[PDB]
């Protein structure tokens, strides 16, 4: 399959597998990128999602063409597929567990979407990235101008928005589209897959409710965070604590 | 601390709910069971205007029960009530056999 | 006149043209600037607004200082003229086609104010910045104290209010107050001249929602992603993109 | 006290003095803090509150994991505590003066949300930056992960969060999670004590209503911004500029 | 299982007298004495909208119990009472009492 | 004879404390503690109609006791409550204790 | 696919323009004219609580049409409408008309 | 040019009334159809407060024709009607079979 | 005789369906298609006043159809739903798409 | 320019409020002082809706005076009234005597 | 001390007037003039419930006037007044002709 | 005689117009300037259901001024106003300021 996902434990690889059309996405794909979340999201040893290439080089050339261009006067065709990526643009930006997007190549238009729905992305030196409807008279969905202007501001947004213009790895560490720069995503992976998971997934979800508006603590996200000293994660982190070892989450 | 609360008045859930997140937060792994009954039953119902309420005390592993007698009376399908929660014979029944078993109660 | 609009096809120059004072703002400045952001758009050919001095150097020094002292104690043109800077800098924010400032030299309180405004900003070597009220015991309008901190966040722009210091050109790039290092905006607005204004203009609204505390897509923005597929510009898109030829927008 | 106020003029330092626990927090600290900037507040000549060690060092480790163990099991603390870290947070990042935290070691945890609700922060070469609440599975307050997420964004507050893992002086520079490097506060306070406090107070209360969410200025921030002409600092700033002096506020 | 249950609401007496039922029903050989006060004591009353709901509970050897406080200051007589009904100096008095008696308490 | 009673509903409080009232004129030293939350906690503002009834209460040795949650959901000040008011971090986990330590629970 | 739509009763219009809003979204290329007469004219004055959807409704196209009988009969002047309106002489003879030229009709 | 006019909302019959006067007005030989059901049946009572309005559409060889469903349902009597109105067995079925026969039709 | 109905305010579902009942035994094999939107898709729900009817039509062959986005509005779930209703993803949508296919529409 | 601005209505405080802004706003270095009597005195308490527009307009600099009989009338203590407020015997005697001085009168 | 009192609106009577007596109490030697139109010249009338107020007022030397444009408007009479009234051809020329005298205005 | 006039409720307008007309008629000479704001802003529009009269206002050389802060907040375009209506930045503003120009101030 073009999109699949494979499970290894703690760990889970979305990947990308389409080299002869620089991964280039499908309405197919789309569709079946929620099915594979919920796969994914079902496997309670799961701690990390990784969202990469099978093959390295391009991340994804964002559209189709070949379908796009056979479509473009087909408005049921262009209803679907519209529907289709704004589901998986929400399901992958809400997918329960810490999420990375490992980028080694070309991250285009519908490609950088998914780049900017998970929660960090590592940049290779050959990553490049662009969004570029303004070159064919096209929108962005005002979901991922959203998770855009979260990362970089307005003035970055609508830097790479309007020019549709491509960036280079160092270029979008700068201006805080990736968090990292690298070869590999198995540190980091390391590293997420360690902590617990109550505790990135409820700090997840307050992120979230700090970006759709909520300024102050209430009652329910006082209660959220008290809930954790009833829980067996923090019975397990203080009883290694006590005993100089690391905790197993 | 186990304790069994009740809730009855449909007009004054959003406030009881409040109450339950309060009874949460001040004891120390309070074990509690909600019981609703009469017309309180319909804050159960996949469209109420408290849904994310009740789902945030099942997540805080608080044990949501509907009456099924009030299910009858007020004509609900137990395919309309919020997944998750579990229903008794007798709202009043299950109450007071809770406190007989040793749970405080509370009425709200 | 000391501030005046230039329409040369697809860009417009909206010229600050007062050496003497060091581009500094008078009131009538301030109230004209609306009029001439109106010309500019009414011009169907009209692809992108630079923002930049007439004559080099100094982009905007702010208020004119001869003007401020003169009026200290006339509280009718305090409230003239905080009237008509508000309504300034809202059409400039608002400006329904991309706008460029660029900046190759002071650009103090009013002016910073002004730059801030437009979507992005250059800044050539001599650049400078700096927002002064702290220094005369006055206060910066809201509308652009959210303007700087939807820019450099809250730390930086505390830094620069609180202060009154004044910041080069590579420490407002590392800040991202301003969004490109360079000599010129021709390149920049070369490639904003050349893209969809369909997609520009739509974009930019989308992005202002965003900003204006929209998190997710409604009903409306997902009529106008729609109506994307339905206009002139994406039928010249994929008709170019057939005959292998850039689109003409 | 292992908590205290200096008040020195112009300046107010809250002093974290104990260097046997690398700085950090009990209960009665936290308590203790919102009545130091009580004291602090009624002082009418104080223009800038600096937070910083007293023994130089480790800014804050965070919890005293003593105190944190021995109550593992004790609802009441938790509620207790949960609640005084809270308040203690809301007021620091809402005192009416310009603070400034200077970080000049480990800055971990609730040390890390004592930092992030000062207006800006200073960091010395041996600073280091962390959040760890995930590796004992713990959450962090949805007003802190607001304040992180308002300088770094929401991926680089991912990457802290998720993995607890500490960066240097430089790498917290670099993101924006410190505004400024270097080995003292002093050239920053000695800024910050000359400007107008009419200025930096009400500037402080337009950038946090930005915050909040206000995105357009309204009846009242128009008011503010025209009181400041009727303001005693205005009219020394205006009297010290005609004498060609600098201004005394 | 013996229950002390109070009813102290006359808008809300109908679903407390259906909540009764639904108690009796439920738990078996339960031991009930229902005490009305404040307004419900209406509901006592020989005109009484519920007074076949009430004669059906004393038939089912329910112990209906009316506060003798209440009558007063709702103005009514014993005569104009359901007969067969029990009356009690307090309402409130009676609910403790028998709780520390060992009775289960419901408020209805 | 140790009695926690509970008061909820604002509209209510009349005839709650009025049935306190009775409780404590029937009940020969009474131990009462009058726990008020949600929206009865109003009653306890210094221009509350009832204030004359729950000094009344305090002359009777009866202990007044305000929810601090509900003090906070109500938006109101310690400042605008009835001097001599005892506050608890939350009206219901305050029954539930009472009751734990052999109080009576009396709903009103 | 041409279709005209009618909307009659003010108090119903802000779910019309969603169901417009649905209709553009669902049907391609979608050639629509709305019709406003009766007390929905009042829908188009430039104070109107729903202008900002019917402007994004014409931003998509879609063209706005209201009634000059209904405009009449109900006080208002052109002057007093949003800009960009058109006015047909009677709602119900466009509507009518547009039906014979091949639109389809949706009464909202 | 055929059209077929449907009025079913009793409290919206005036505003539909003047609505066929507009499309009279308006579209030179109309020949219209209006059919009344549901509670608008209601209007062709000889007391009805919109007589002298129907009876003028007749006068401008309007017909108006009355649901005999309606009628039933409404528990009014032939005797009661209006006059020189016409009666079908069902107003939805003249509805859709007049626009079977080319009628076009107008909610109103 | 293909008629396509439409029904949009839920206060108006009783008499609408009793409409589409009347239109059935008026037009002989009339095939009917009736799409509920708007407010009205909650009539749609297990728990609904109008569902028994609903279910008589269903007997008599006739196609029930709710409208998707209208159901995503009222924040309902299709295990919410009677069972054997179909569903469109626009009413509106579905409305104009029959027409154009030649069905007869009819708003009620 | 001195202004002695009147608030006797509680129900239009806000909008009153929302006038000394503008008032403020548009005369520059204007002297302010406004006095609450009557109902609107309530406006004045801390845990009034208005609180926070109360408190900007003393940042402002703006004068807010209650009166002494109105607090009395509406039984409310010192103790519950916003921090900074001064109080006056009489309201109306302060509006008149302001007048006196010079102040121009402005009642919302 | 010169005051010329308006009063306009009848519902407000009864406060008006207790701030006419706070106005007496509060401002020694106070030479009032109270102007009643509008609807409040009902106030005047002898069988008005604010009489004996009125007549306390007149005791403690107040003038009371009352308007006759709002006498007629009223449908009055003057014999239906309460005696010792004066009456002005306007009251607002009144008030406003005290104004220019000299007086400070009041609008109760 | 130079007088400022006020109104501000718009549910009043009707009165406060026929109390200018009072004024005219009463006082010889009389040059008024009415100012509208808050919701009595409404009254100045082109369709507004007292147009005739501040038309009639206008004739008799009155000026009739509205608020443009009020416009502002009630939405309203200048395009919608009675035509030769002056306005002014602020209401409030300009009625203290005529108030400093010698026009005795009259609130209706």
């Amino acid at each position: 399959m073009s999109l699949r996902l494979e499970r290894d434990g703690a760990v889970a690889r979305l990947l990308i597998d389409r080299a002869d059309r620089r991964n280039a996405f499908s309405l197919d794909m789309w569709q079946r990128l929620p099915e594979l979340l919920a796969e994914a999201s079902g496997d309670d040893a799961l701690r990390v999602l990784v969202v990469k290439s099978a093959n390295g080089g391009a991340f994804c050339a964002g559209a189709d063409i070949a379908e796009l261009l056979a479509n473009k006067d087909d408005a049921a065709f262009h209803l679907a597929n519209q529907q289709a990526i704004n589901r998986a643009q929400y399901e992958l930006a809400r997918f329960r567990l810490p999420t990375v997007a490992m980028v080694e190549g070309d991250c285009i238009g519908g490609g950088c979407g998914i780049a900017l729905a998970c929660d960090m992305r590592i940049a290779a030196p050959a990553a490049r990235f662009g969004i570029t409807p303004a070159k064919l008279g096209l929108v962005y969905p005002l979901h991922d101008v959203k998770l855009l202007v979260d990362l970089v501001g307005p003035g970055q947004a609508r830097r790479l928005m309007f020019t549709g213009g491509l960036i280079d790895a160092n270029e979008a560490h700068r201006i805080g589209l990736v968090e990292l720069l690298g070869e590999s995503e198995d540190a980091l992976v390391g590293q997420l897959a360690t902590v617990s998971s109550f505790s990135t997934q409820a700090i997840k979800s307050f992120v979230r409710r700090v970006l759709d508006g909520q300024v102050a603590d209430d009652t329910l996200s006082l209660c959220v965070f008290a809930s954790a000293t009833l829980g067996a994660d923090f019975r397990e982190g203080t009883g290694a604590f006590l005993e100089k070892r690391p905790p197993v989450f | 601390m186990k304790v069994v609360v009740q809730i009855k008045d449909f007009d004054k859930v959003p406030q009881a709910l409040q109450s339950v997140l309060n009874l949460f937060l001040d004891l120390g792994n309070a074990e509690i069971e909600v019981v609703l009954h009469q017309s309180a039953i319909k804050a159960l119902l996949l469209n109420s205007p408290t849904r994310s309420i009740i789902e945030e005390l099942i997540k805080l592993n608080i044990l949501i029960v509907g009456c099924e007698h009030s299910i009858r009376s007020q004509n609900l399908d137990h395919r309309q009530l919020i997944d998750g929660i579990k229903i008794v014979r007798s709202g009043v029944g299950e109450i007071v056999r809770k406190q007989s078993e040793g749970w405080i109660y509370l009425a709200l």
